[PDB]
RNA sequence: UACGGUGCUGAAGCAACAAAUGCCCUGCUUCCAGGAAAAGCCUCUAAGCAUCAGGUAACAUCAAAUCGUACCCCAAACCG
RNA sequence: CGAAGGUGUGCUGUGAGGCAUGCUGGAGGUAUCAGAAGUGCGAAUGCUGACAUAAGUAACGAUAAAGCGGGUGAAAAGCCCGCUCGCCGGAAGACCAAGGGUUCCUGUCCAACGUUAAUCGGGGCAGGGUGAGUCGACCCCUAAGGCGAGGCCGAAAGGCGUAGUCGAUGGGAAACAGGUUAAUAUUCCUGUACUUGGUGUUACUGCGAAGGGGGGACGGAGAAGGCUAUGUUGGCCGGGCG
RNA sequence: AGGACCGAACCGACUAAUGUCGAAAAAUUAGCGGAUGACUUGUGGCUGGGGGUGAAAGGCCAAUCAAACCGGGAGAUAGCU
RNA sequence: UAAGGUGAUAUGAACCGUUAUAACCGGCGAUUUCCGAAUGGGGAAACCCAGUGUGUUUCGACACACUAUCAUUAACUGAAUCCAUAGGUUAAUGAGGCGAACCGGGGGAACUGAAACAUCUAAGUACCCCGAGGAAAAGAAAUCAACCGAGAUUCCCCCAGUAGCGGCGAGCGAACGGGGAGCAGCCCAGAGCCUGAAUCAGUGUGUGUGUUAGUGGAAGCGUCUGGAAAGGCGCGCGAUACAGGGUGACAGCCCCGUACACAAAAAUGCACAUGCUGUGAGCUCGAUGAGUAGGGCGGGACACGUGGUAUCCUGUCUGAAUAUGGGGGGACCAUCCUCCAAGGCUAAAUACUCCUGACUGACCGAUAGUGAACCAGUACCGUGAGGGAAAGGCGAAAAGAAC
């Protein structure tokens, strides 16, 4: 499913009002991707379907620093 | 071992009969009921042990219980297997 | 007749209701089913006491 | 934790024979005595076609129920109650009214 | 217990 | 006229039978409902 | 002969012709529209094992388990 | 020494109603004053159950067709047997598959079923009958297709899909003749056979894969030949000469 | 050779009659068209409800189809009877 | 506990017993075929086919145990490139599924009303899915209030159909505060001194108490009618017991019972005391939650439909300060007040009843009451999901009709 890695994000829904205040039923997508970070502990690359702004958690983090949370979590990553 | 036990319960009742009183006289066979999940080699030593006679082949066939009624209530026979167990021609019983 | 076969031994009283099956138990199933049988209590006690033994056997050996 | 058992000379208090009595033949389940001499009933009995031929009207002794009778006392020459009591190690039944032990 | 095939119905007609 | 139930225990057990049943979470939660209502005769069986 | 049927005995038991949609034939010819899959079976070796184990021929012996098997089945037994 | 309910009678009030009592019935009912309604049915093509109506009227379900004698029985057009007539006969005959589940066979009965009766029956009750190494199912494999370790995807449910795993309507090993039961028979009996595995003995020998190769393994249509099943004729045998 | 011809099985239903509380909730009788192919049929599957499928009639989807059936919103609503 | 029993339709036969190993009741154990999460593989459920390891009378051929998937951990192995990883094998633990409602979360309509209908309402309702407990959720202020003060959350009544929201239409609808039930506060982001000091958790013992079998348990006759009396009459008794049921018509003294007084070999619920283990005290000095608050775009929830709209959450893009700092006090600015976010745990008052025990009903008396008082979700209908009946009464006792 459309889950980011980093900061869990899904789906979500919400209402495409118009001109007009008619509610439609859409749903709100994350700016998922699927980026290969390079990991200096094992050297090599770790691939991940994290969203754009989770890769802005990731950077400001460390790289190592993130898998920490998604090793306890309990994800293959 | 338990392989003798279990032959003093696959038999269970001689069956008699116009057809199983001709197989005694002309055809040398003992008709008789035996166990629901009996094999023909499970039939056979049990005739050989607790009969003490020679048993040269055994035919089984399923009996199906006829549905009967008992008034309004709407019943069924419980199925039963004889077997057509051919002896010798030194037979006893 | 609980406790006449209480304390015998393991495969002592395990040959008695090996020989209980091989008696009566198989045996007066035969006349039962040939109408010779008169009696009709003597096959209700006989599955009774080998139901007695077996729970004997399973109480003697291990737990 | 019968009041009335087997072998009990009664005394029937309510019915078409009150005031007679007699012995308690059986007492089944459903608190029902069976006393001779007390119930006769004339039962139309057909004769089974199995090996006897009775024919007949019958006399046999109905069933009537525990709480119409009551043991007789035979020392007062009348009905009396009966109790519980732990006289010995065993429960026992005891009399009442002028109680003695049965 | 069941209805009845209905009256055959006849051919309408129009203004 | 040919009639609309034509018999078959093949193709009725491999519609409505028990393991049909059992293979899906919708048909699952029909037996639920059976159960529920105390149906002696569950599914379409032997 | 209970008169339903049962027991015993029993001759000839060949030739010619015709002849199939059935067989040879999963054949032959022709045509285009070009006409399942895998298993059983035969053979070859790999990894491995060779005094072995296995394979072939002959003989003897054992086993072949379980279930269906009654009756209607173009119909008063199936579906209507 | 007889409640309620039911069924009649006599009184009684403007009225909804009330009182008494004959009979049945058989053990509950309830004064007066207050309170609470699932509180009063003729209708809603109202619902349930019962009974009329048309009416003893249509109809008794292919116009293949019955006639007679004897038997059984309380009762015979329908049951049994015998003698004639008619119908199908590429079926209205005989075997299966599917689908039914004892309807099969015997003894016994006519309360209900049979569009009539019925000692009759696929109707009721009781008993019996279904015998496999060679038939089929099971099993080896597989098509369409289903499920699907992992894997991909999807708010969840779940969807797709690899290995694999199932899945015949297909491919793989083998028995025929005669006889016999009230009902089973290439299954039971007799005669004569066949196939696949295990074990043991002897004699030779290199054996050995989820692997390669062969084979399995295949379309429509048409024509010819040799045959056979089978039929006809002649001969032979038995009986007959009406 | 033939989406060749006549014509049985088989498939289908053009005409007329009967039948219309029928033998039958579309059948029978007497004639009909195809009948080696775009044929028919058995068995086992796949495609489903705003969807499937349709040599296309808005036909079929279990005797019900201009939106199948069952259950639930739901005792929807009804200025009408 | 016991002199009676071998469940019922449903007799019968053959028996087991009578003061005790008959039967019955309860506690603790054994057995517990097959299907089903089904779990060795497969499959049309109660079926088929196995493999491995041990134990065994005729190689005959049997008996037992194990072998499903996923998650976590451990061990041994182990590629494409050396190391290493992915992967593979084995071992241990846990889960899988079912269940009426309550709870939380992720999705989420329309019929309807507005006398139409699109904003809105219906309604975060029906329904789907996930998860957990006996209650669940929340929960100890970057909270309210007002510049007086109150201090966690949850539930009830006012506040109030008020202030407001709203094609300002239909309709939606607070808060502040007060009165009540119940009130319990703590831990980490960290070092030192002191270390087991409160604290809970897991297992034993002791005591109290309850449950699962049970025991004792009071007191009346005569007579009349009547089939039979409990009913009439007459004279007595008990009552911490006329609650109730049965008994040939309405019984306090006929019985089962009731009040009351007692009882547990064994298994446990609960309350403490206490043994052992884990767990962590108390003090000082710090630290004090960053892609977070906030902002832009588009939504959602707050009674608040973006309106002057405060507050929170979120899809995307950005993005501080950090306790001499920041949030809130309903656009927004200044002053004051108050609190401290971006880390967590938590009993009570609160909701429901698949089920069990006792009790009650100005509830029904068989077309009513649960669909089902009678072996009813049964017969029957439909391929299927599903739908769904009708059917109570002899008699006191069968004494149910010999002949």
């Amino acid at each position: 499913s459309r889950v980011c890695q980093v900061t869990g994000k899904r789906p979500v829904t919400g209402n495409n009002r118009s001109h007009a205040l008619n509610a439609t039923k859409r749903r709100f997508l994350p700016n998922l991707h699927s980026h290969r970070f390079w990991v200096e502990s094992e050297k090599r690359f770790v691939t991940l379907r994290v969203s754009a702004k989770g890769m802005r958690v990731i950077d400001k983090k460390g790289i190592d620093t993130v898998l920490a949370e998604l090793r306890a979590r309990g994800e293959k990553y | 071992m338990i392989r003798e036990e279990r032959l003093l319960k696959v038999l269970r009742a001689p069956h008699v009969s116009e057809k199983a009183s001709t197989a005694m006289e002309k055809s040398n066979t003992i008709v008789l009921k035996v166990a629901k999940d009996a094999t023909k080699a499970e039939i056979k030593a049990a005739v050989q042990k607790l009969f003490e006679v020679e048993v040269e082949v055994v035919n089984t066939l399923v009996v199906k219980g006829k549905v009967k009624r008992h008034g309004q209530r709407i019943g069924r026979r419980s199925d039963w297997k004889k077997a057509y167990v051919t002896l010798k021609e030194g037979q006893n019983l | 007749m609980k406790a006449k076969e209480l304390r015998e031994k393991s495969v002592e009283e395990l040959n008695t209701e090996l020989l209980n099956l091989l008696r009566e138990q198989f045996n007066l199933r035969m006349q039962a089913a040939s109408g010779q049988l008169q009696q009709s209590h003597l096959l209700k006690q006989v599955r009774r006491d080998v139901a007695r033994v077996k729970t004997l056997l399973n109480e003697k050996a291990g737990a | 934790a019968a009041k009335i058992r087997r072998d009990d000379e009664v005394i029937v208090l309510t019915g078409k024979d009150k005031g007679k009595r007699g012995k308690v033949k059986n007492v089944l389940s459903s608190g029902k005595v069976i006393v001779e001499g007390i119930n006769l009933v004339k039962k139309h009995q057909k004769p089974v076609p199995a090996l006897n031929q009775p024919g007949g009207i019958v006399e046999k002794e109905a069933a009537i129920q525990v709480s119409n009778v009551a043991i007789f006392n035979a020392a007062t020459g009348k009905a009396d109650r009966v109790g519980f009591r732990f006289e010995d190690g065993k429960k026992v039944r005891f009399f009442k009214s002028n109680s003695e032990t049965i | 217990p069941r209805p009845r095939p209905r009256p055959r119905p006849r051919p309408r007609p129009r203004p | 006229m040919k009639r609309t139930f034509q018999p078959s225990v093949l193709k009725r057990n491999r519609s409505h039978g028990f393991r049909a049943r059992m293979a899906t979470k919708n048909g699952r939660q029909v037996l639920a409902r059976r159960r529920a209502k105390g149906r002696a005769r569950l599914t379409v069986s032997k």
